[PDB]
């Protein structure tokens, strides 16, 4: 039985962070909640509608009734930032199974915004000799973990050849990403200049490189 | 009629039970006072188990037709599913 | 010379008492109406016995310790004590010494000094709902099974293991230097 | 305590098969069943199946049935799970968990989870990287591209250069190959003095590249 | 009160029934529909109803084990007499050769005399069962500071045991096990049925697990019973055979130093359940008689075993038992004992001896009054002594007979009261004499394997104190079919049983005991007519004389001292120990019994005491003289005889 969960939520620290899961007659089922941090296995935090095992802080609670199940974290801390999932058991009409919901990304607000450091490098000599001209745009140490990167050639936006990574948490508790534009030596030389345009918090950072 | 469940024993004069087909698997009972009649929507599953227990408790004092009733009630009881309610609209008759 | 002797016999005993056929069922079984028994567990909270703590000096009797490792001397208190008893038992037995909780590193060292029968009390305890610690501080991994603050180790123990009873008598693990 | 150790991680190609091994420790193996769950990058948790460690009873996901097998080795406390007819869509991290009981009318939650293993499926075969410099306080680095599979690591001056160095996670190309980059921030004046060499190590094809980066 | 007309759709037919109340309540003096009505909670909505459903633990499936139940109670013999347990009086029955049966109806009434709550309205129960009050009985105990308790409550119809454990947080977990015939299991609350709860199902019997999901998960961490085995045994064993099974396990567990420090593992928890069942099985067997009568012999066997089980568990764990004790049967048993001579029981057919012993155990509960039963047990042992072959490890039959008799002996040894000292002393002497090296071997094997040869052994009540690990091992079985580690463990068990710190090893029934200054130095005690001989390694003893046996340089000293009429002297006799005169001018052939009442022992110069015998009759003397016991070719073994004149002689040779 498919369970309904919201994409994500982000709340102020110290607040009664509340996560819900929807389902038909969900109150009639035993709902289990799991917590997961990046690089780690999921951990059971709450089972059987508000039963918690040792090792789980007393700030963790929840309940389940009617069409809605819920989990609550009192005085939510930054260390509670994690993905959470709802799970139920299903008789499967003869094919018994377990079902997880979509899961919810739960974050805690606190860290201030940060502008990215952007470096754009033109093709290397050896690279051009290899008959390639890939432009490298390196974006690092920003916050929150979401940016938009566009490429431009002189007066026209570039779509073809663009490949970009997803922002990921760094050792600095910030985010980084990179973008590449795959060009030929000819395409490179054919334009006055190229640039990497990065949008963050509504602002724009634009770096320009050229054959010259 | 089908109803939604949401009183001294002696205040009931009549009890009406139905099949699983009547209310789409929802086992409901209708209770009523004794003219002047006030009806009540009751949990059929609980009503049935109540009477079954009584008959067993008093088995040594039962008569022919009461033993027949016991069998009948147990039969109906056994035939009434519970799990199917996980898919049914619990507020169907609300 | 020898003289013939009689066979061995059992010493004669008194006749049985009469049966009191005038004792009624009420007397045989008083208070017909009864209730099932129950017991109320005695609950108390364990707290660190601040009268004793980690010793702060060097000392070791080279023929009293059981085994040694690095710069420390390890003792198994011979007298069998309760888990709580170990704290005082060692403090009052040797010059600077204390009831010690095995580390991920050291535990293998002590387990190799134990057989499969004996069980050793260790200096590991719960503080809150967790954060199992010792007199040296730090955090220990504990095999949480029972709702009790006491733990022990044995030949097959990979961690300190919880136990349903602290009142049982076992050797105490203590250390010195 | 309760432990689960998982291995058998690898990189396969579509049509191939993989067997994941999960070792139990710290408890009686046969007293608890074992559950399997899959999690692809950025995705949620998909129940795969459950096995009865004592009786050999199994329950499989309908989406896997016919291309999935579970079995255990009682005497070692090791569970195995095999996937067949692999596809690129099966790239995911696989987990084992301690599953007390399951049946037609019941089931328990999963108290303990293993580390998990990463299984990648791709038609691409082994490919060593091409390496180019990223010429330049100033920042300079190296570009390592068109390689397969991951991971690839790059050190500087054989590990001598540490602080100031940052490495960007590899991007997956539309061609199915990977590309990473590594840069270091140094005083601009040191570029006329200190030599900076990347030491690229692509273990999957015994490939090592020493690349000096110049202005 | 108010008759209710109930209408119900039966396959489309609007049938109805009338429900009378007082017409039935007047016949069922404990049925009050009003109370049940409250519990019924017919106003309960779907949500809360389902909430209960999801709470309660569900069983994955049922084992479905087919089996057959044996018939415990035989048909009534044609020549038997009918006994009414409620009308027991001085007449009707006299003598042990008269068959009889006791009516089940009044028996059941006594066994389940007490009335109270069977099914309480607590956290794990109010959500499962309707409140039940009825005639019942129970076994219950608590351990580990009462952090853990178990109640083995049961009725004449079904059993329900409850396991409760409380954490230091105050939190608790509860699991219950219901067992009995399917057709008569207690009424469930709400829309629940047994097929969802039943873990094992046979033709008639089923086992049902009652708990919550949360608690179940907790219990399973340590308590994981073998339901298949437990369930089957619970049905396929007879009441007597079942109880014996249970008892043996309990005894072995305690003896090895078990319940001294109780461990909350599966093994022990399982045992508790099995004990509860044993009582149920008997009560059940009586109920399942069609209101007929039960042969007294069967009853004697069943109650004997439960009686013993009660006495032992009440010490090992300190458990108590309420109900399952019929005064009617006890009075009859006492009447039967009053028609026979205790002293002459040893002359009865073995079959009748066992019968009498079982009856005696029951007729005089806890041996609280009629100590004369000791003389009875002694008569039996002595007759056996005179039949048993020299130094042999008894026999299956002998062991059973003696085992039964030993119970009353054990009861007496729980109190420091000098009643019939002389008989108890003889019993121990005979037991000691029978404790040969072969017996030690046989017992150790039995202990290693878990057989009846480990369960009962006369050695356990012997007056031999010089046994240690090294010696027991030297006497151990020497077979490649045994686990040598298990054997050494059996030895530790054996030593434990004989520990001087054990209550029945105190031996304070013996006045002579007072002469002992150092118990730890005592090797053996031999209580003879007008004199008790003490064998020890201690020079100091309050005896009338002192002798020293020859031994090797490095051997422990072997001091022998008589106590005249069991009166202790002011202290050890000053000066060196006396030597023992030797007899060479003696023939193996003798006219009659001249050693009757005398003791004969032998020892090795290096190992110490080897054998003990006691001359009770001509046949015994003949057997020994005709045997090759007197190995005069072995210069390391010496033979001494102790007389009732307080003297000792050594044998040099025999013609
Ligand atoms: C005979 O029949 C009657 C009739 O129903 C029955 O009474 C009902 O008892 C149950 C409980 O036994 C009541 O249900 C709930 O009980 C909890 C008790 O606290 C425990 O559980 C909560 C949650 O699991 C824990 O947090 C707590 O620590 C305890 O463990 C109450 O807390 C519940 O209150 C809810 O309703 C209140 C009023 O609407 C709200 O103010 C409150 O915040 C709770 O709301 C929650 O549930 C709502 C349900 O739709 C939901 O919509 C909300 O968003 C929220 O989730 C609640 O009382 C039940 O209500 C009782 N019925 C009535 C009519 O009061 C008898 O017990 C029964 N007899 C027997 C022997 O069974
Ligand atoms: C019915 O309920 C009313 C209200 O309390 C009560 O007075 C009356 O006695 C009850 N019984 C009957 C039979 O009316
Ligand atoms: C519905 O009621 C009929 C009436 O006898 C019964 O036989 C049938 O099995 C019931 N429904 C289900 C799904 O069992
Ligand atoms: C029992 O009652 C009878 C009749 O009164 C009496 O003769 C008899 O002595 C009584 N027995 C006892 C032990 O009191
Ligand atoms: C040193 O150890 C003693 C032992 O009782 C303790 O009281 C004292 O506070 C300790 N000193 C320090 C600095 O911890
Ligand atoms: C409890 O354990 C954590 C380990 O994750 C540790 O960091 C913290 O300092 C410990 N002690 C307390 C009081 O939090
Ligand atoms: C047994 O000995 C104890 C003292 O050791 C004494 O209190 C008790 O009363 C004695 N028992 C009897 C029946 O005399
Ligand atoms: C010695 O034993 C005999 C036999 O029992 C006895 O009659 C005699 O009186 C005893 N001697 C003394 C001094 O009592
Ligand atoms: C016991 O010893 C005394 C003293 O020598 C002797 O007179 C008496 O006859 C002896 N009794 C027996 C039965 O030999």
């Amino acid at each position: 039985y498919e369970l309904t969960q919201p994409p994500s939520v982000s709340v102020a620290p110290g607040q009664r962070a509340t996560i819900t899961c929807g389902g038909h007659n969900i109150g009639a089922k035993n709902v289990h909640w799991y917590q997961q941090k990046p690089g780690q296995a999921p951990v059971l935090v709450i089972q059987y509608d508000s039963d918690r095992p040792s090792g789980i802080p007393e700030r963790f609670s929840g309940s389940n009734s009617g069409s809605t199940a819920t989990l609550t974290i009192s005085r939510v801390e930054a260390g509670d930032e994690a993905d959470y999932y709802c799970q139920v058991w299903d008789s499967g009409r003869g094919h018994p199974l377990y079902v997880f919901g979509g899961g919810t990304k739960v974050t805690v607000l606190g860290q201030p915004k940060a502008n990215p450091t952007v470096t754009l490098f033109p093709p290397s000599s050896e690279e051009l000799q290899a008959n390639k001209a890939t432009l490298v745009c390196l974006i690092s140490d920003f916050y929150p973990g979401a940016v938009t990167v566009a490429w431009k050639a002189d007066s026209s936006p570039v779509k073809a050849g663009v490949e970009t990574t997803t922002p990921s948490k760094q050792s600095n508790n910030k985010y980084a990403a990179s973008s590449y534009l795959s060009l030929t030596p000819e395409q490179w030389k054919s334009h006055r200049s190229y640039s990497c345009q990065v949008t963050h918090e509504g602002s724009t950072v634009e770096k320009t490189v050229a054959p010259t | 009629p089908c109803c939604h469940v949401t009183l001294a024993l002696e205040n009931i004069s009549d009890i009406y039970l139905v099949s699983n087909q009547t209310c789409d698997g929802f086992s409901l009972a209708s209770l009523n006072s004794p003219q002047l009649v006030i009806s009540r929507c009751a949990n059929g599953l609980n009503v049935v188990s109540f009477f079954i227990s009584i008959l067993k408790r008093s088995s040594s004092a039962l008569t022919g037709h009461l033993r027949e009733l016991l069998t009948t009630l147990e039969t109906l009881y056994g035939s009434f599913s519970v799990e199917d309610l996980f898919g049914a609209n619990l507020n169907r008759y609300a | 010379t020898w003289v013939p002797k009689p066979n061995v016999e059992v010493w004669p005993v008194d006749p049985p008492p009469p049966v009191n056929f005038n004792k009624t069922a009420e007397q045989e079984y008083g208070d017909k109406e009864v209730k099932l028994p129950h017991w109320t567990p005695t609950l108390h909270t364990f707290q660190v016995p601040q009268n004793y703590t980690k010793a702060n000096c060097t000392y070791c009797n080279t023929r009293e310790y059981t085994f040694s490792y690095k710069g420390c001397c390890f003792y198994f208190t011979k007298k069998k004590h309760t888990w709580n008893g170990c704290f005082q038992a060692c403090a009052e037995l040797y010059p600077c010494t204390y009831f010690y909780g095995p580390t991920p590193d050291i535990l293998p060292v002590v387990t190799r000094n134990l057989n499969a029968i004996e069980s050793l009390w260790v200096g590991v305890y719960r503080v809150g709902e967790g954060n199992w610690t010792s007199l040296d501080g730090g955090t220990f991994k504990v095999y949480q099974i029972f709702g009790s603050h006491c733990t022990y180790v044995s030949k097959f123990s990979t961690v300190p293991v919880s136990h349903h009873e602290c009142s049982f008598l076992k050797p105490c693990l203590c250390v010195s230097q | 305590q309760v432990q689960l150790v998982q291995s058998g991680a690898d990189v396969k190609k579509p049509g191939a098969s993989v067997k994941v091994s999960c070792k139990a420790s710290g408890y009686t193996f046969i007293h608890f069943g074992i559950s399997w769950v899959r999690q692809a990058p950025g995705q949620g948790l998909e129940w795969m199946g459950w096995i009865d460690t004592n009786n050999g009873n199994t329950n499989y996901a309908q989406s896997l049935q016919g291309r999935v097998t579970m079995t255990t080795d009682t005497s070692t406390g090791t569970a195995y799970m095999e996937l067949r007819s692999l596809s690129t869509d099966d790239t995911a991290v696989y987990f084992c968990a301690r599953a007390l009981e399951m049946g037609h009318r019941s089931g328990f939650p999963f108290d303990y989870w293993g580390q998990g293993v990463l299984v990648t499926v791709s038609p691409a075969s082994t490919k060593g990287p091409s390496v180019f410099p990223l010429a330049p306080t100033a920042a300079l680095g190296c570009l390592v591209k068109d390689y397969f599979p991951e991971p690839v690591t790059v050190s500087w001056n054989s590990g001598a250069l540490t602080s100031g160095v940052h490495t960007f996670p590899a991007v997956l190309q539309s061609s199915g190959l990977y590309s990473l980059s590594s840069v270091v921030t140094v005083p601009s004046s040191s570029l006329g003095t200190q030599t900076y060499i990347c030491n690229v190590n692509h273990k999957p094809s015994n490939t090592k590249v020493d690349k000096r980066v110049e202005p | 009160l108010s008759e209710v007309k109930l209408h119900l759709d039966i396959e489309g037919h609007a049938s109805h029934y009338t429900i009378p109340w007082t017409e039935l309540m007047a016949k069922v003096p404990g049925l009050s529909p009003e109370a049940l009505w409250r519990e019924a909670n017919v106003t309960e909505d779907l949500a809360s109803m389902l909430n209960r459903y999801k709470l309660i633990y569900k069983t994955s499936g049922t084992l479905g084990i087919a089996l057959a139940e044996p018939v415990d109670i035989p048909a009534v013999s044609e020549g038997s007499m009918q006994v009414d347990a409620s009308k027991v009086h001085p007449g009707v029955i006299s003598g042990l050769n008269s068959p009889a049966c006791m009516l089940s109806a009044p028996l059941e009434k006594q066994l389940f005399y007490y009335i109270g709550t069977m099914l309480p309205n607590t956290r794990p129960h109010s959500y499962v069962f309707y409140q039940l009050r009825c005639h019942l009985s129970y076994v219950a105990l608590s351990i580990n500071g009462d952090k853990f308790q178990y109640t083995g409550a049961m009725t004449s119809k079904f059993l329900m045991g409850t396991y409760k454990r409380v954490t230091e947080k105050g939190d608790e977990h509860v699991l219950s096990l219901v067992f009995g015939k399917t057709k008569d299991l207690p009424d469930l609350r709400g829309p629940f049925s047994y097929p969802s709860l039943t873990s094992a199902q046979s033709g008639d019997y089923s086992l049902v697990i009652v708990t919550t999901f949360v608690h179940y998960a907790n219990f399973h961490n340590y308590f994981v019973p073998n339901l298949k085995d437990m369930f089957s045994r619970a049905v396929t064993m007879t009441a007597a055979s079942y109880a014996r099974y249970v008892l043996q396990k309990l005894v072995l567990l305690e003896m090895k130093g078990g319940c001294r420090e109780p461990e909350l593992d599966t093994e022990t928890l399982t045992t508790m359940f099995e004990v509860s069942v044993a009582f149920f099985k008997v009560g059940h067997a009586v109920g399942e008689t069609g209101n007929g009568c039960v042969d007294l012999r069967w009853l004697a066997k069943s109650f004997f075993e439960l009686t013993v089980l009660k006495d032992i568990i009440g010490i090992c764990y300190g458990a108590t038992v309420k109900g399952m004790q019929s005064y009617g049967l006890e009075r009859l048993a006492a009447m039967l004992m009053a028609t026979v001579k205790m002293e002459e029981l040893g002359h009865l057919t073995t079959e009748k001896q066992e019968y009498a012993l079982r009856l005696a155990t029951v007729g005089y509960p806890k041996a609280g009054v009629y100590s004369g039963l000791i003389g009875g047990a002694t008569s039996v042992l002595l007759s056996a002594y005179n039949r048993h072959p020299l130094f042999q490890p008894l026999h299956t039959v002998m062991r059973e007979t003696l085992f039964i008799g030993s119970h009353v002996v054990l009861r007496e040894l729980r109190l420091n009261v000098t009643t019939q000292g002389p008989n108890l002393a003889l019993y121990q002497l005979l037991s000691t004499a029978l404790c040969s090296a072969l017996e030690i071997g046989e017992v150790l094997r039995g202990l290693a394997l878990g057989t009846e040869s480990g369960l009962f052994s006369p050695c356990y009540l012997s007056l031999r104190f010089d046994l240690t690990r090294d010696k027991l091992l030297s006497m151990a079985p020497q077979e490649a079919t045994l686990d040598q580690a298990a054997v050494s463990y059996a030895v530790d068990g054996f030593l434990g049983r004989l520990s001087l710190e054990r209550e029945d090893r105190d031996a304070w029934h013996l006045p002579a005991y007072k002469c002992v200054d150092r118990l730890d130095k005592v090797l053996m005690i031999i209580p003879l007519i007008n004199v008790t001989f003490i064998i020890s390694s201690d020079r100091e003893v309050r005896g009338s004389a002192l002798y020293e046996a020859s031994t090797t340089y490095l051997s422990s000293s072997l001091f022998l001292s008589p106590v005249i009429m069991n009166k202790c002297s002011q202290g050890a006799v000053a000066g060196e120990p006396r030597q023992i005169p030797k007899i060479q001018n003696f023939t193996r052939t003798q006219k009659s019994c001249i050693f009757c009442g005398f003791a004969l022992l032998s020892y090795d110069e290096k190992e110490g005491l080897e054998t003990t015998t006691y001359i009770t009759s001509q046949e015994v003397q003949n057997s020994i003289l005709s045997s090759n016991y007197f190995d005069f070719d072995n210069l390391h073994v010496h033979y001494l005889l102790l007389t009732t004149n307080g003297t000792v002689m050594e044998i040099a040779g025999l013609y």
